[PDB]
């Protein structure tokens, strides 16, 4: 079960063709995670959602509610 | 500059070239070993930590929308061309040319790739075309580009009706603007001297390490 | 509704820290490198050195002055690397810290003292105020932020012709709801009719781009009216 | 190093998500928007001012 990247040879575990979010990191943009019967995988590293912008020059949106969120930061 | 090159240099095999009789003798010097091993490493994992700082600080992938109708701003060159294989805008382009053993030193790939890179201030890029600063504080909200500018006059004081009634003129000093921006890029080097350096400091440095194996 | 959903939030705060360590990271890493880094350093001490024995009574002990010294030579100066080598390990990771102090520092006097409109200085979103907590070497920050919640569609334009006069806004903007024109804050959906309260002239309709045909409202006009 | 990431990420923030009337934080002159361009082990930002 040995697969190819160029961060190093990667053996025991197993690549997969959909991203998910980085869990562990290898380079070179390759990640790894335990996932489902579960095994290891290795995945291309997903940058996050897609989301375009439905842009139009007279077109605005305007918010109409708030959420209060507390955040913590930690030094 | 945000990363330097992610360097690792084995502290055995470096000392001692795979002789088990130097080895043994490194042994007595207890743990010196190891730390110098794990030191480097914390500097090449803090390494890929900067770039998430400056880069992944957008929590989707917005993308520009296809039709590229700005209000007569011209940002053809700074968005992605997809001509290109890495989806890479044209001045990004400009930069990555002007930037320029065996001995138990190993260097570790990033863990970002530049391909993805180019993808995080595509995001940023375009959040900021269509939503102004709102995508940072939250959901991005999309307005006209004409207006979101004329915000950002109304920040520094000028009123409004200036832009507006100057949108013409200010494209155009836009577009050159950006216009002159590839040429001091595409002729002088000497402004992207600053990331230069650190490559040359860190290569030159390991070429002083190494040298010294040479040493009596 | 304010004090509700700022009340939650707190509450939410205390589980995330109750149940789960993995936020307290950061302040639990100094503690480690510092400890972990004075235990390698007593542990170079049972380290020969390339001497005969590491425990210096031993090498007192058991041979005489004159080869003695060369055998302790060895461990003082392997020692005295060591200890060279923790110093340098502190200095560096003590600027480390000072650095994140100063950063606390900052953040204490421009957050918790003042709203700061450093955007995202101040935790995601725009920021109301900071509460500061203190932590076993560290101090732990709440950020009290507003975000924009539940976003809707507007058709919308830079400016309205009157009388040939071009209106714009004293503040907010001018949204359609498809039927009828409003001028609104621009954070917040609470479109009111315009007027020239809301509104200052400038110029004629021609120059400005986009501009849509309305009417603006006069306040004094039906008061001399009648 | 670290310390100039950290400006970087500081001025990514409060210079291209946001204006900031903070002066000459973000170019000379008036500070309007900022777009980044990604470099080799770096960034270079755009300041339309
Ligand atoms: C703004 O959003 C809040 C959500 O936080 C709405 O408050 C909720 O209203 C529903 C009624 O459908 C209640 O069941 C929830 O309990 C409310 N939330 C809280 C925290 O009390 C509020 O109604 C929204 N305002 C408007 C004008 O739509
Ligand atoms: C934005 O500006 C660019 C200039 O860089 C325009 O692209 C040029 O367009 C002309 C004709 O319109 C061509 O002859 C050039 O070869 C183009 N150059 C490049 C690099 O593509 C672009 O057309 C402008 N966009 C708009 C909407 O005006
Ligand atoms: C846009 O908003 C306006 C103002 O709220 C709406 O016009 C009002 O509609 C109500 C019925 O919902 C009538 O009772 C009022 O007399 C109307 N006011 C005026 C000044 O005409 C309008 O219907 C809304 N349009 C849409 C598509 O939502
Ligand atoms: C807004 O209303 C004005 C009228 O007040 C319109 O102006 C007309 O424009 C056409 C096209 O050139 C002329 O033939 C008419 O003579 C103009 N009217 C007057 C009274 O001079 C204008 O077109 C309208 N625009 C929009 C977007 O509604
Ligand atoms: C990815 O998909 C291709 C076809 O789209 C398939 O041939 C390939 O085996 C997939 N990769 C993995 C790891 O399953
Ligand atoms: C506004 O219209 C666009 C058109 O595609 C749509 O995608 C978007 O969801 C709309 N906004 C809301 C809040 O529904
Ligand atoms: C807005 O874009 C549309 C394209 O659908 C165009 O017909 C119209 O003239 C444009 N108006 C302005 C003010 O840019």
């Amino acid at each position: 079960n040995v697969f190819q990247t160029r961060a190093g040879c990667l053996i025991g575990a197993e690549h997969v063709n959909n991203s998910y979010e980085c869990d562990i990191p290898i380079g070179a943009g390759i990640c790894a995670s335990y996932q489902t019967s579960q095994s290891i995988i290795a995945y291309t590293m997903s940058l996050g959602a897609e989301n375009s912008v439905a842009y139009s020059n007279n077109s605005i949106a305007i918010p109409t509610n708030f959420t209060i969120s507390v955040t913590t930061e930690i030094l | 500059p945000v990363s330097m090159t992610k360097t690792s240099v084995d502290c055995t095999m470096y000392i001692c070239g795979d002789s088990t009789e130097c080895s043994n003798l490194l042994l007595q010097y207890g743990s010196f070993c190891t730390q110098l091993n794990r030191a480097l490493t914390g500097i090449a994992v803090e390494q890929d930590k900067n770039t998430q700082e400056v880069f992944a600080q957008v929590k989707q992938i917005y993308k520009t929308p296809p039709i590229k109708d700005f209000g007569g701003f011209n940002f053809s060159q700074i968005l992605p061309d997809p001509s290109k294989p890495s989806k890479r805008s044209f001045i990004e382009d400009l930069l990555f040319n002007k930037v320029t053993k065996f001995n138990g030193l190993t260097v570790l790939p990033p863990l970002l790739t530049d391909e993805m890179i180019a993808q995080y201030t595509s995001a940023l890029l375009a959040g900021t075309i269509t939503s102004g600063w709102t995508f940072g504080a939250g959901a991005a909200l999309q307005i006209p580009f004409a207006m979101q500018m004329a915000y950002r006059f109304n920040g520094i004081g000028v009123t409004q009706n200036v832009l507006y009634e100057n949108q013409k003129l200010i494209a155009n000093q836009f577009n050159s603007a950006i216009g002159k921006i590839q040429d001091s890029l595409s002729s002088t080097a000497s402004a992207l001297g600053k990331l230069q350096d650190v490559v040359n400091q860190n290569a030159q440095a390991l070429n002083t390490l190494v040298k010294q194996l040479s040493s009596n | 509704l304010i004090a509700n959903q700022f009340n939650s939030a707190i509450g939410k705060i205390q589980d995330s820290l109750s149940s789960t360590a993995s936020a307290l990271g950061k302040l639990q890493d100094v503690v480690n490198q510092n400890a972990q880094a004075l235990n390698t350093l007593v542990k170079q001490l049972s380290s020969n050195f390339g001497a005969i024995s590491s425990v210096l009574n031993d090498i007192l002990s058991r041979l005489d002055p004159p080869e003695a010294e060369v055998q302790i030579d060895r461990l003082i100066t392997g020692r005295l690397q060591s200890l060279q080598t923790y110093v340098t390990q502190q200095l560096i990771r003590a600027a480390e810290i000072r650095a994140s102090a100063n950063l606390a520092a900052t953040k204490m006097s421009e957050c918790v003292l003042g709203q700061s409109k450093r955007v995202d200085f101040c935790g995601k979103g725009y920021h109301l105020m900071s509460f500061p907590q203190s932590a076993p070497h560290g101090v732990v920050f709440l950020h009290v932020t507003y975000v924009p919640a539940q976003e809707k569609n507007f058709t919308t334009a830079p400016a309205i012709c009157h009388d040939g006069k071009a209106h714009f806004p004293r503040e907010g903007v001018f949204v359609s709801n498809g039927t009828h024109w409003f001028v609104t804050q621009r954070n917040f959906y609470e479109p009111q009719i315009i007027t020239t309260d809301n509104t200052f002239v400038s110029g004629n309709c021609d120059v400005v781009i986009g501009i849509v045909n309305n009417t603006v409202y006069d306040p004094l006009q039906p008061e001399l009216d009648s």
